RNA sequence: AGCUGGUUCCUUCCGAAGUUUCCCUCAGGAUAGCUGGUGCAUUUUAAUAAAUAAUCUUAUCUGGUAAAGCGAA
RNA sequence: UGGUAUGCGUAGAAGUGUUUGGCGUAAGCCUGCAUGGAGCUGCCAUUGGUACAGAUCUUGGUGGAUAGUAGCAAAUAAUCG
RNA sequence: AUGUCGGCUCUUCCUAUCAUUGUGAAGCAAAAUUCACCAAGCGUUGGAUUGUUCACCCAUGCAAGGGAACGUGAGCUGGGUUUAGACCGUCGUGAGACAGGUUAGUUUUACCCUACUAAUGACAAAACGUUGUUGCGACAGCAUUCCUGCGUAGUACGAGAGGAACCCGCAGGUACGGACCAAUGGCACAAUACUUGUUCGAGCGAACAGUGGUAUGACGCUACGUCCGUUGGAUUAUGCCUGAACGCCUCUAAGGUCGUAUCCGUGCUGGACUGCAAUGAUAAAUAAGGGGCAAUUUGCAUUGUAUGGCUUCUAAACCAUUUAAAGUUUAUAAUUUACUUUAUAAACGACAAUGGAUGUGAUGCCAAUGUAAUUUGUAACAUAGUAAAUUGGGAGGAUCUUCGAUCACCUGAUGCCGCGCUAGUUACAUAUAAAAGCAUUAUUUAAUACAAUGACAAAGCCUAGAAUCAAUUGUAAACGACUUUU
């Protein structure tokens, strides 16, 4: 939501020149941190493995003001609610896992495998 | 270098015609041939240097008006004349043309490895062949240094350098060349494994 | 299709747009006196700094102009030239792309003001450039490095450039950041130029040996910077007679329907200041001697006629405005040169031999 | 409202006209011509020609343009 | 809507989201899967307020402009705390 | 609903060129002007009146050429034209008309997109990261203009009257453009003083009069102030050589010379966002390890090559050219740095040849004496005849290039692993090969070979940055950014 925010200085730590600090919406998103880390103590989850894994931001519905502008025209101002979600996860152990190959029989494929094992030579 | 023949024709620019070249050049790329053409300044274009002189200075004229750097970039080095000549015959606004393109090296006055590689000659381009006599041409690097080509003097004296470098390997390389061949030549009769092949063949080498 | 009617003066050369701010402070020369064999190993620039404007009186000799054995008052400018260091050599190969620097070699030791330059935070700095350049020194020399390097720069390198650096700390702006700059060698023999440089390292080059009395020099700067400006201060464009409907200082017209364009040639607000440029034909009123201090503590009549006896300095009376102390070796300059107050501005010769009489005056 | 704008699924097959006339007609109709559909009567032009329709040719008429004429009106 | 399949159906109807699978030149159809909760459809005839992209269409909703660009600037205008 | 005309402002081009450059004509003697050419690079103005382009005048300057985008109303103005008020002439019964005069009469909106002007800048691309410093110059723009005085000059030239303000050379100014603030001038620090009105009891010193007024007035900005604006080539116009067509002759047909304010560079200006070069430090610090040479080396993996060893491949390499009798060479006799130069004799006499290979340092597909999706192993003869390793020193090379703290060559020394041997002819033995298949191509391979890349745990070497933000400067600026800083 790029513009017409001018510049900061201070967002060439994130590589992209267009910074702001909007205290307000920070603010909100302090609170249900903590009330997240709250809910992380009862469940006896680990402190310091928390990770935000999720914030997802969506919009809720606006409330509705209208002002009054010039040549009796009438033009909404409407106030932007927010719906604010968080999950925090516990940082985990490099999960791998494996599957198979369900390979090869066959007329040069039978021929494959066992001549070019068995009465060739491999060199080193 | 590996091919569909030889991935590097390194191609003389000398006594060619400019467009002659440019356009089986043009085909070689599209086929797969991936080109170098050196000594660009040693290419020829047909028409008096006067009458070139004033074909390449109509295009300095055209110049985007608003911001001139959107605008045509008149191409002062005689490889990049040549270039300009190869791009349009090619579909350059193709990303097929830009593979094309980039199979293409363009350099006047021969460097780096290309001067112990042999220079090809594309018979069709050859301006003696194809030009009529007494039929005056003009010369790429001259009408070059004309709409202000600086490195008409720099090229010479690389080339100058050059020339040296593959005079001494030349003379080196007659040298050695008669030495191998009396080195086949006493051994040949001398029993019969020289004389079996050769004579066997006995075509015209 | 009306005309102008009347045939006028486009407002603003072309030849200096489109006008961006500059990248480098250290001017970048953009050509040089070549290196017509037989004349000096000197040195073709010197990078000085703005000390500011003093005003100066002479008699005015030239035939026959009738400003002839009457004086003339002249507005100056005043330009601390502190020896210049030389701590490197850069050699350069013609190829037919361009110029190309094969090769910089280094003095052994490089002096903070010098280190400086290559950081942008000093206090967090380990100061650890060029630990390792200088280890070369410690080794074999020549026969791993040091001369190996320079000897490339003999075999080929048609044009030689000399890395030189200014002392900064003899002139009391707070900067510290001393200006790297690549000055060429005129010298005839390219091996004498690489050998001049070597015996060079680390030593300083004061502005006397280059430099003359009444010699044309270019001055080159970045210019006064001065903002965001209207477009009638940047272009000189007539201001719009008061009657004007919101906003009397614009360009009326860009121009024309058709073409459905916006031309560059249009008179715009984009940047008014902050640009290189390059004036020339500028003379030397003065080099003066900063000197100092036998058991006799000199500084004495730096800005002395033969005619005047009275000592003191070039130093105006509470040492000049912004810039001030002024210590130093100095180039004097004939009035109006290019670039503010404390900027980095270097000091030229002349690509051409001035018949222009004017100057080849000996002005006294 | 003879005007302007819009008119709501598809496929198949055939397929126009801006011309005639009259009209306060001439931004429109009616009317004729062109268009489709519905078919009907007979096919030697039809179901397992000695009857034509309309294009050449031929035979038989017409014409005042091109050209020619002005020592033909 | 008349008739009918002794039609389907809360053991999940209709509705609807749907890189389910397929059919038809198409109009369009069925089915799977998820959601669902109370009713519904095919066929033959029968009637229409019967199928939309538009009409400076109507009515409701929503974007880019723009999480912020216009601006929120006249009467100085606060400020210590 | 495509915003009339002019004037203000501002753009670029065009010539059919008035001036300026370089030139050809002249019934051009000089001066002067006229004609025509290459030429639009550079000028083409200040006013009176008109709404006026146009027009008409005045004044200067050598000269006051003409056109194109009906340019230009979210640029102005709204004056003429062209609304609603109005007056008058004419006409009309009247209303009302008039393309007839006259007067007053709202110029709305950019914050989108593009262009442009300025201002930040990411990723990857990687003909070899990061970051910082330093550079190149592709490409685009492009600019200096004109006169006068002195001088050539009372001369050339002219019978005279007059008369080159004429290039060399010299000084100044003009117009244009870009800088710079020292002086000089301009502005106000609401600085300092003074002053009025009011208020603080008076006083000091202030406050209020939305900077109270007034005089002076600095850091600073800025003028009308001052300073600075390069030099060649190519060649047009054109004047010309030599010389045929046309025995001759001729600036032209061939060949050849000089030559523009032109053009294009030099120069001047942006700086290819990452197009490219050079160079520096190359981390993170140890209870750690991290990166680096990794071009590496191993298990193993990925990917290309050749794909049935290999049914490939090649950064030695047919010159140095005017060039269509132009020309590639050898040798003898001379000559040279140069297949250069000279005389004799020949020769591939743009043939067919030649253009693939002489693979032109005689490659391959060979080594392999069974040549292969095994490798061949082992014996003799005689000829031709091969070589494996290491270290030191002296000099040399690099044009966008796969490692310029790299790779050679030569010369000397050290010793001894004998590791390989090849071709020819000939002996001895054998696995692959018998890949079922009679239709073997079909879904169409890979042991291996070479080249690159990888990285799990581990292994073998080396080395110990900064950038950016905060805070900071003012040389900088709307904000980023720039320049300074600890």
């Amino acid at each position: 939501f790029n513009g017409g925010v001018g510049r900061c200085a201070q967002a060439k730590q994130w590589k992209t020149t267009q910074g702001r600090w909007p205290k307000k919406s920070a603010e909100f998103l302090l609170q249900l941190l903590r009330n997240a880390e709250a809910n992380a103590d009862c469940k006896g989850l680990d402190a310091d493995r928390l990770v935000v894994h999720h914030i997802q931001v969506n919009r809720a519905q606006c409330l509705r003001r209208r002002t009054y502008r010039a040549h009796g025209r009438i033009n909404p101002y409407m106030s932007s609610p927010c719906h604010v979600e968080v999950i925090l996860t516990e940082k985990e152990e490099l999960v791998s896992k494996a599957t198979d190959d369900e390979p090869a029989k066959k007329k040069l494929s039978k021929k494959k495998l066992q001549r070019q094992k068995e009465k060739m030579l491999r060199s080193e | 270098m590996t091919g569909l023949t030889n991935r590097t024709v390194v191609i003389d620019g000398r006594g060619h015609l400019l467009g002659r070249l440019a356009s089986v050049v043009a085909k070689y790329l599209l086929q797969g041939g991936k080109v170098a053409v050196v000594r660009c300044e040693e290419l020829n274009l047909s028409g008096h240097f006067y009458r070139n002189k004033i074909k390449f200075l109509a295009y300095l004229r055209k110049r985007c008006n608003v911001n001139p750097a959107r605008g045509p970039f008149h191409f002062r080095a005689p490889s990049r004349i040549f270039y300009k000549a190869v791009r349009g015959m090619i579909p350059h606004k193709t990303k097929r043309g830009q593979a094309a393109l980039a199979r293409l090296r363009v350099f006047d006055g021969i460097p780096s490895p290309y001067d112990k590689r042999r220079r090809v000659v594309v018979p069709i381009a050859m301006r003696v062949l194809t030009l009529r006599s007494d039929r005056k041409y003009c010369q790429v690097g001259r009408l070059s240094h004309e709409v202000g080509w600086h490195y008409q003097d720099v090229i010479k004296s690389l080339e100058r350098k050059r020339k040296a470098k593959l005079r001494v390997t030349l003379k080196h390389n007659r040298e050695l060349k008669k030495l191998t061949v009396k080195a086949r030549e006493n051994i040949a009769k001398a029993a019969e494994p020289f004389n079996k092949i050769i004579k066997s063949y006995g075509y015209e080498v | 299709m009306s005309h102008r009617k009347f045939s006028a003066p486009r407002h603003g050369s072309m030849a200096f747009y489109p006008k961006k701010r500059s990248a480098r402070h250290r001017g970048k020369v953009k050509a040089f006196p070549k290196d017509d064999a037989s004349k000096p190993v000197h040195l073709t620039c010197f990078i000085g700094y703005k000390a500011g404007m003093t005003h100066i009186v002479r008699e005015a000799d030239r035939p026959g102009s009738k400003i002839n054995k009457k004086e003339v008052v002249e507005a100056v400018t005043v330009l601390e030239t502190p020896p210049m260091i030389v701590v490197g050599a850069v050699g350069y190969i013609e190829t037919p792309f361009g110029l190309r620097a094969l090769v910089n070699v280094w003095a052994q030791h490089l002096s903070e003001e010098c280190r400086r330059r290559f950081y942008k935070n000093w206090y967090k700095s380990k100061k650890k450039a060029f630990t390792k350049a200088s280890k070369k020194w410690t080794d074999d020399l020549g026969k791993k490095s040091i001369e190996n390097d320079f000897r490339k720069m003999l075999r080929y390198c048609k044009v030689i450039r000399v890395i030189a650096h200014s002392q900064i700390r003899l002139i009391k702006q707070r900067q510290k950041k001393a200006h790297v700059m690549e000055i060429q060698l005129n010298g005839g023999s390219i091996e004498d130029k690489v050998k001049w440089a070597r015996e060079h390292l680390e030593k300083p080059i004061q502005v006397s040996n280059v430099f003359g009395q009444d010699e044309m020099i270019d001055c080159v700067g970045v210019t006064k910077g001065k903002g965001f400006k209207g477009v009638t201060s940047r272009w000189h464009t007539k201001k719009l007679p008061r009657k004007t409907h919101k906003g009397l200082r614009k360009v009326a017209c860009i121009g024309a329907w058709h073409p459905s364009r916006v031309s560059t040639t249009v008179a715009r607000a984009g940047q008014k200041g902050y640009h290189h440029r390059t004036e020339i034909n500028k003379k030397i009123y003065r080099i003066g001697a900063g000197i100092h201090t036998k058991d006799g503590k000199v500084i004495k009549n730096n800005a002395s006629t033969e005619y005047d006896l009275t000592d003191k300095s070039i130093t105006p009376m509470g040492g000049f405005p912004h810039y001030g102390e002024v210590n130093n070796d100095f180039v004097m300059i004939k009035g109006c040169c290019i670039g503010s107050k404390k900027r980095i501005i270097t000091l030229r010769k002349s690509l051409l031999k001035h018949t222009k009489r004017s100057a080849l005056e000996q002005i006294k």
